[PDB]
RNA sequence: AAUUAUAUAACUUAUCUAUUUUAAGUUUGAAAUUUC
RNA sequence: UUUUGAGACCAAGUUACCCUAGGGAUUCCUAUUUAAGAGUUCAUAUCGACAAUUGGAUCAGGACAUCCCAAUGGUGUAGAAGCUAUUAAUGGUUCGUUUGCAACGAUUAAAGUCCUACGUGAUCUG
């Protein structure tokens, strides 16, 4: 049968029909990874669906009237956004409780339909009118850009806030553009402009929170509760409703979910009025995806690397290919990297936390806009990236969590996807054995990783 | 197909073979070759040319056997000849008309320099300042090779003087001049030859150089020395203004120090500083005309 | 409609245009410019040189408004200025991207090009003459080189390089039009083309020369004696000649020198190797001349 | 291999000797540590 | 230690001196293994070959983003030439040099810009 698992031993091959169980220990292909003499060790996942999950099994769910959505608001989407024929799993759960009024928590992978998840039951339902939170400043590049789109057909203002910027320059931004009915913001400058008095949430009808595990990050944790306490929040969908005693509802949306989140929720609202659904392939591995594990050492690893550029750069000279983004865990070694690159006369985008907000701004337009097909960036980037077109991601340095992985993982296999995404990781010396160790029984064993629980 | 033939031996690429894959990284990154000591030459005359100088070599990649039989095996003793694809040329070189060549990092002090430019070699030493140009900095070597410049110095800045390109844009002046690489203007006093007065062609980007406080006030007043007039009497040194940073502060503070002037040629506007190739050009020759007159 | 802005007149060019694929194949296409004989100037700077340098325009496409600020306005008066999309303008040059702005130029007349003063005050009573050259970079490299120098006069015979050839144009980076340069001189009429008797010292130590022995290079034509580049040849009137890149001198030019009493310049080299990159042949040359000159 | 490598051995300075106006450096390596 | 200033550290070989863990195999028929071709279609219903136990040369196909050829409007087109526009991939689009990113030479009605796993070649032996 087809190889669930292909390593460059054979012996090792794995069928497409057998699986061992948690108290039996696989087998893996990594299981031995110690000693580097055995130079080159891979072992590539195959895809094995031809059709994207998402869009799999499309006609077995729902159409948008049953979700309660208005067949006006479905012309304007048609008009908007006619790509999104027929709801996924995640929006067909979702949408409908939210035009109620329900307090809703979304638990889903990237390309799900997340973001249209909630945006067309926030616009039927509805001094901003809608708020909208989010990590990192190019998530809010596209949400807001996203949110404009839908705005500009329903004559709605939607605008970007990104957190680093100056007070005196964030309040010019303010003045040069009219008054929005919603808000993008992110943690550092919205608590910038709540300081600073420049908006008030008691006109605030509904909050949106985007990568919740991100948005609880300690960088924001306590920048979040300055919001909470000025903002009047919603303690049932009756009051929702309410003209007279009009409250904000409360949207969550995420991928994981730690430990303790129900206690402020709990707070916040009752738990048993928290509405929580849950993604079929949530903290599941991906079988559309190829991800493909070679064994290279840093001085190797550049040998390795350009052959794969070189087969990229073969493959792009037979038929067209999708843009290439590769994942560097540092920006010193983005710098030492680019440096190489450059050598090699590759034309290649470098981005890193660290660049200038304005510089990096431009710069992930200009790879929306495909101004280069190698694109070079840090975590910072795997957070609210658009990687529609991209073919192959490229973990230069291995990722540090699997969460990251994840959210390095969900740029491959979107919706729309013009081209089959491909992941490849370089492991330098045995560092994190441990880590594809875990990948590879996970996928024999066809199970969640361990410790993704949200 | 590797072929040992009459004590001839070439190799051919191999499936999966690691040494093509060092020499990109070789090829086109010097800190590599640095690391590794290696060099790349490019067309049969450049790399004809390091074998009549006796360059020791490394590597020969080259699409032809026709190549090795037309080139001297015998010379080819520390090379490894290897047949490769002309699609690995490409990708293993951004320019090669079916020839590659590998050869170690030369030591110009060791390289081999016959009798004809020893006879007019003279205790003068050429200074790229700053020299950011690859194209510039491996011509510009002709003019020190045809003078016969005993040695060579570049400024902190300069463009790697071993780049295949730079050996391009030269075609071969490496192999006729020597050349010292990211020479620190601390230790040029040393690389002067004794009682060497430093002239210094005046064209600011050396005001980048100075102490903000005392950022425009530290313009030296060095005196301005017609470079027609006779400087090659004693040891003597000449500085040539970089086409991106001109001269620095350190060479003005040299000049005036060292008992020299300013070499000064009147730089033609719509070229801020003269561009190093006819900075360099112009004041090597005639010294030979002065010394020989 | 013509739109108006800071006082500059610009016009929006229309995509797909038959004239753009013709020049689209001009330019691109070397051997195409022969049949065609039309030329392309590419740049701000080098356009305003080549304007204010007599070079005669025919139109200017530009990309944006504040290139054409940057460009001659004295000289766009009578110029067909029209604003074009970037994509027209990627199409027709070897670079993918230009500095925003081309123009399409009929022949320039030598004697109606006006050149910098500033090179004059350095420049020399002194002519060069290249031979066969074959190098589009070192000969605006030459240029930009003579730029630097200062060179009064340059004749460039028949079988060199396209001087006024787009890409030729862009090495110079304005240098073209900042020094006198004749094209296609016959080597018949070379000698008329210099002062008649003035002395012209030809460079000879070449690539023709490295395959022919020294001896068998003087029984068939004039024997021009040897020198050291270093000894003093501009006491006089002095032209020089410089071979191309690869290629050298050819007989005429060895001819013409003892028939005006000149002499060969020999640049000594490292042996091992005999010609270093031609781009500079001239420099080190040209400049030998000035210093001795001054003095 | 990388990294060190006052085992020794050399040179320099001491040292100890002549006259007379082992230790500290460096270098080798007995080796040491880790990787392959 | 509170505050104030514009879980291989990094790091190559080799082992037939080895150790452990295993994986394999150990002329016409006959028994395994493999499966081009047979079987209208369809390898294994029934059979069943061969076996295993380099730069180049040759020939090009296609795209239109139209260089030559071709069909046309307009003109600062009298005619013819041009110039300016539309339509059209119809067939063509040379031979070399390239002191290896570029270019020259000689021709052509023209020597468009490219794509087609170097677009495309099927020793002999171990």
């Amino acid at each position: 049968g087809p190889l669930l698992v292909s390593a460059r031993r054979p012996e090792l091959n794995q069928p497409a029909r057998l699986t061992l169980g948690r108290w039996e220990r696989a087998p893996l292909a990594s299981r031995g990874w110690k000693h580097r003499r055995s130079r080159q060790d891979h072992f590539s996942i195959e895809r094995v669906q031809q059709e994207a999950p998402a869009l799999r099994n499309l006609s077995s769910r729902g159409s948008f009237v049953d979700l309660g959505l208005e067949p006006r608001v479905l012309l304007a989407l048609q008009e908007a956004v006619p790509e999104v024929v027929q709801p996924t799993s995640v929006q067909s759960k979702t949408i409908p409780p939210l035009l109620r009024g329900r307090h809703l928590l979304c638990a889903a992978e990237t390309g799900s339909g997340k973001t249209l998840s909630y945006l067309l039951p926030l616009f039927q339902r509805l001094a901003p009118r809608g708020l909208v939170l989010v990590p990192s400043r190019e998530l809010a590049e596209q949400v807001q850009a996203v949110a404009q789109s839908l705005g500009g057909y329903l004559g709605l203002q939607v605008i970007e806030l990104g957190g680093g910027l100056g007070m005196s320059r964030l309040k010019l931004q303010l003045y040069r553009r009219p008054a929005a009915d919603v808000l993008v913001a992110t943690p550092g400058a919205l608590w910038k402009a709540l300081k600073s008095q420049l908006i008030s949430l008691q006109h605030l009808n509904f909050i949106v929170l985007d990568e919740v595990d991100t948005l609880l990050d300690e960088s924001f944790l306590e920048l979040v509760d300055y919001i909470l306490e000025k903002s009047p929040i919603a303690e049932s969908p009756a009051e929702l409703e309410d003209p007279f005693n009009p409250k904000a509802q409360l949207v969550l949306v995420g991928a994981t979910f730690p430990e303790g989140l129900n206690q402020l929720l709990s707070k916040v609202t009752s738990p048993d009025s928290l509405t929580t659904i849950t993604s079929s392939k949530l903290h599941c591995l991906m079988p559309h995806v190829r991800q493909t594990f070679m064994r290279l050492k840093g001085a190797d690893k550049v040998t390795e690397l350009v052959q794969i550029l070189k087969q990229q750069d073969k493959a792009s000279k037979t038929e067209p290919s999708g843009t290439v983004l590769v994942f560097c865990n540092s920006a010193s070694t983005v710098n030492w990297l680019g440096y190489i690159l450059d050598d090699h006369k590759i034309q290649h985008l470098r981005l890193q936390g660290q660049m200038p907000a304005s510089m990096r701004a431009g710069i992930f337009q200009s790879f929306q806009k495909g101004s280069q097909n190698i694109l070079v960036c840090t975590d910072i980037a795997s957070r609210g990236l658009d990687s529609v077109h991209v073919e192959v991601v490229i973990n230069y340095d291995f990722p540090p969590t699997l969460q990251d992985y994840i959210h390095r993982a969900g740029r491959v296999g979107r919706v729309g996807s013009e081209v089959p995404g491909s992941v490849i990781s370089f492991v330098t010396h045995p560092w994190d054995v441990s880590l594809v160790q875990k990948i590879e029984l996970a996928a024999r064993r066809r199970r969640s990783l361990p410790g993704l629980a949200s | 197909h590797t072929w040992e033939e009459a004590g001839l031996r070439y190799d051919k690429a191999f499936p999966g073979d690691r040494r093509l894959s060092s020499v990109m990284t070789i090829v086109k990154s010097r800190p590599f070759r640095e690391k590794q000591g290696k060099i790349l030459l490019e067309g049969r005359r450049l790399i004809a040319d390091a074998l009549k100088a006796g360059a020791v070599p490394k590597a020969f990649f080259f699409s032809r056997l026709e190549y090795v039989k037309e080139l001297p095996v015998d010379k080819l003793k520390d090379v490894s000849l290897i047949k490769v694809k002309f699609e690995d040329i490409k990708d293993w070189s951004d320019l090669p008309q079916g020839i590659m060549g590998i050869f170690a990092k030369p030591d110009p002090v060791k390289m081999t320099y016959p009798e004809t430019p020893l006879h007019h070699t003279l205790p003068l030493v050429l200074i790229c300042d700053n020299l950011r140009d690859p194209g510039n900095l491996g011509t510009i070597l002709r003019s020190a090779a045809g003078a016969g410049c005993s040695k060579v110095l570049l400024t902190k800045g300069c463009v790697d003087a071993w780049e295949p390109k730079v050996l391009r844009a030269g075609m071969g002046a490496h192999f006729q001049v020597p050349i010292v690489n990211n020479v620190e203007w601390e230790t040029v006093p040393n690389h002067l030859p004794p009682d060497t007065r430093v002239y210094v062609a005046d064209n600011h980007k050396y005001e980048e150089d100075l102490d903000t406080k005392t950022r425009k006030d530290w313009l030296p007043k060095l005196e301005v020395q017609s470079y027609d007039l006779d400087w090659t009497g004693a040891p003597a040194a000449v500085v040539i203004g970089g086409e991106t940073h001109g001269v620095s502060l350190e060479s003005l503070q040299l000049a005036e120090s060292t008992g020299g002037k300013r070499l000064l040629i009147p730089v033609v506007p719509g070229v801020d500083s003269l561009n190093s190739a006819m900075a360099a050009s112009i004041l090597l020759f005639e010294g030979k005309r002065q010394l020989r007159i």
